[PDB]
RNA sequence: AAUUUCUACUAAGUGUAGAUCGGUC
RNA sequence: AAUUUCUACUAAGUGUAGAUCGGUC
């Protein structure tokens, strides 16, 4: 170890109107063609950062 | 009651209108996103009630770069169409697409996105 | 001109109703159809524009059988609904889910469909 | 498109593949 | 929900698993 350890408390940016979500039980579509999938489809919510 | 009536029938109209471009943008969020980002089209975007059966070829507004990233809008559940790449940032929520790359596209292209694939 | 085009505005009400009753279908189409046939809701079932915000639940007509095989009507492209198994043949295009047997159910249950698993 | 931050993903289901010492223009 | 006809399916992607002889209230 070493001295100078500096815990940092960040803020928020992004508010609660501009989040945009993957959504549950959906098959949305899959960005790389050398995918042997094309489709994928989860249970629960994959939000935007 | 008159013209304040009149108007409210204007924006009855103009509720009609958006609801059929919210409905083709439903059906038309479902044959986009049934397609594997290679055979999408190059898809005019706007912000504004763009009404692909009335649509002006007009402006210089006019553009045709692949759309991607059909999102949410996860206050109000949306398609989101970002017109580039993933870091581009260009959400909108009203699509028209058209024939092929830029320059004086051709007219419509209404539904055919099945012959897309 | 004084009182035909009353009826004609009207028809428009009624034209954006039914596409709130059609964008609703489409939407409740898409949830419904990415479901395993297990955990279906109980669905009333009409051929009718049926508006569940402007349901009444006034009529004998209320059923809540569970639905199932839903799925496309290309001859106009409409979303087609079965309401028995696949062999009772009762296609309908209008539903509403709701919970549970019959008798004086629950109302509308509208919007908590992502709530059905 | 989910991260200690950045980038390309969904990649076996609130993640996965890499990389990062430093407060200063 | 595709069949020589019927049924349970989607079952590896214009199909899979079975069964069916007679014309006749
Ligand atoms: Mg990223
Ligand atoms: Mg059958």
């Amino acid at each position: 170890l070493s001295g100078g350890a500096e815990l940092f408390m960040r803020r928020a940016s992004l508010k609660k109107e501009e989040l945009v979500v993957h959504p549950a039980n959906s098959p949305i579509a899959n960005k790389n063609p050398d995918n042997p999938k094309k489709t994928t489809t989860l249970s629960y919510d994959v939000y935007k950062d | 009651h008159n013209d304040e009536m009149y108007l409210v029938v204007q924006a009855l109209i103009r509720a009609c209108i958006i609801k059929e471009i919210d409905l083709y943008t439903e059906q038309l969020y479902n044959i986009i996103k049934s397609l594997p980002y290679d055979k999408r089209p190059n898809v005019v975007y706007s912000d504004q009630p763009l009404d692909p059966n009335n649509l002006d070829l007009s402006e210089p507004e006019l553009w045709a770069e692949q759309v991607g990233e059909c999102m949410r809008y996860a206050h109000n559940d949306q398609p989101c169409f970002y017109i580039g790449s993933t870091k581009r940032e260009l959400r909108v929520n009203y699509i028209v697409p058209v024939i092929g790359v830029r320059d004086e596209i051709e007219r419509v292209m209404t539904l055919e996105e099945v012959r897309n694939l």
